[PDB]
């Protein structure tokens, strides 16, 4: 059950939560809940014990993601992360291909142990996110 | 023209013949030094000109013996002047000549330790990477989806010049996992597996990030891929010239 | 009165004529690096070569393209 934050550039943009794929060890779903500064998502995904976790934030389609890697709690029979995703410490060549290019930024998430049976690990796109700006190019990007 | 400059120590060279062979089919003038046993040292230039136009370095655990036949300032005058290179550096022959090289170059490699591992992969058994990574199309495009082998990986990291050239690209779920304890060198799509480089002279390089791909075992899987690499690499498949402006 | 270490390096520049009173002087620009690099860091480079970072540590680049 990780929660991940992506605290904030401004206002607060959206969430197109879709999956559109076939059924890799599915399990809950993403709940939005805007209770602070950092507007938190609560999802309750499966195979919760990996030795490898990671969420890649871009646009596969282009070969731009940037990885993030959770802080694990030991609350004790429980699976809590929390990534805390800066959307004004974002890499530059993504808010700009962002902007240019109307495709949403994808965060998907990894996880596997290295021994898991095969399909035993979860590779999936929990999340979907748009933004409408200003995303200036008079310095333009090396892409 | 072309060195072939092997280390009998890690990897001997008669398991690297099924390609080295095809170059002689063509006009290419071998010649050979084994670092691990030879003591003089190798001779680049004529008459302040170059003796050799190509050159070779197949995997190395590094030391003295390659720090003197070509040191890195001599590297780098040696491929300012138009020529060509090829190198490769697995997670177990990593020669600190060649990773200075490369980094003075913008392609940063992985370390020592630092293997890539992959799940989600076709086999268990190594890392099998799918012809959808390939990037470059006027350096091998691939007509119909195979599969290449790298055994003992490592990845590279990359600046934003313009003179890289990305031609292969890690699996998404790929990661470099030190036996220490240390920060993922290289993590999904942003990690790359074969690069080169076309330098303003117009000469290139190439890096393979593994040593188990140019080997003879691999041959059926890999062939029409290491053929076209090795061609471009030696400025016979994609050389442009400009007339009559 | 001026000492040696008053005047850092040209890094970017050459000095190709110097008249015999020191009253004209004449330099020229350097060609960009082949490699595709700064000058700076070439310069650096031969310049403080006796000692290197020789430790390997993540460079910290950004994404690339
Ligand atoms: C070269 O490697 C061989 C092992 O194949 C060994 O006999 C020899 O010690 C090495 N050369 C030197 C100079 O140590």
């Amino acid at each position: 059950f990780p929660s991940t934050a992506g605290k904030s550039r401004v206002m607060i943009g959206k969430v197109e939560p879709r999956i559109g794929i076939d059924e890799t060890v599915p399990t809950t779903i993403t709940v939005e809940d805007p209770n602070e500064v950092i507007q938190v998502n609560f999802a309750i995904e499966s195979t919760n014990k990996p030795f490898q976790n990671t969420l890649l934030i871009g646009l596969p389609n282009k070969n731009l993601e940037m990885a993030f890697e959770p802080e694990i709690k030991d609350n004790g029979k429980l699976s809590m992360y929390k990534y805390r995703i800066d959307l004004a410490k974002l890499d530059a060549a993504l808010l700009q291909e962002a902007s240019r290019s109307p495709e949403p930024i994808k965060a998907t998430l990894i996880l596997a142990s290295s021994t898991a049976k095969p399909k035993e690990n979860l590779f999936r796109e929990i999340l979907q996110l748009n933004l409408n700006f200003d995303v200036d190019h008079s310095d333009s990007s090396l892409v | 023209r072309t060195l072939v400059l092997y280390d009998q120590s890690t990897e001997p060279l008669e398991e690297y013949s099924v390609y080295l062979k095809d170059l002689e089919q063509r006009n290419y003038k071998l010649e050979y030094l084994d670092i691990n046993s030879t003591s003089t040292t190798v001779d680049l230039y004529d008459k302040e000109q170059r003796l050799f136009d190509n050159i070779i370095v197949f995997p190395t655990k590094g030391g003295k013996n390659l720090a003197r036949q070509i040191p890195v300032k001599q590297l780098i005058k040696f491929f300012e002047n138009e020529g060509n290179i090829l190198c490769m550096s697995s997670p177990g022959a990593v020669p600190n000549t060649i990773r200075l090289f490369l980094n003075e170059l913008g392609i940063y490699p992985s370390p020592k330790g630092h293997v890539i591992r992959d799940y989600f992969s076709p086999s268990s058994e190594e890392l099998v990477v799918s012809s959808n990574h390939l990037l470059n199309k006027y350096v091998y495009n691939a007509r119909k989806s195979e599969d290449f082998v790298f055994g003992e990986s490592s990845a590279a990291l990359l600046e934003n010049r313009e003179q890289i050239v990305p031609i292969l690209n890690a699996p998404r779920t790929s990661f470099t996992e030190s036996k220490g304890k240390c920060n993922s060198w290289t993590s999904g799509s942003q990690g790359f597996l074969v690069v080169g480089f076309q330098n303003l002279n117009n000469a290139r390089l190439v890096w393979i990030g593994s040593s188990d791909f140019l080997k003879n075992k691999n041959q059926d899987s890999n062939q029409e891929f290491a053929k076209e690499l090795l061609k471009w690499t030696f400025n016979e498949k994609s050389v442009i010239k400009s007339v009559h402006a | 009165m001026i000492t040696p270490l008053d005047v850092p390096p040209l890094d970017y520049f050459d000095e190709v004529f110097t008249s015999e009173n020191w009253m004209v002087r004449i330099y020229q620009l350097k060609k960009d690096d082949a490699q595709g690099r700064t000058l700076r860091d070439v310069g650096e480079l031969t310049r403080s070569s006796t000692k290197t970072r020789r430790s390997i540590k993540r460079p910290e680049l950004g994404l690339r393209v």
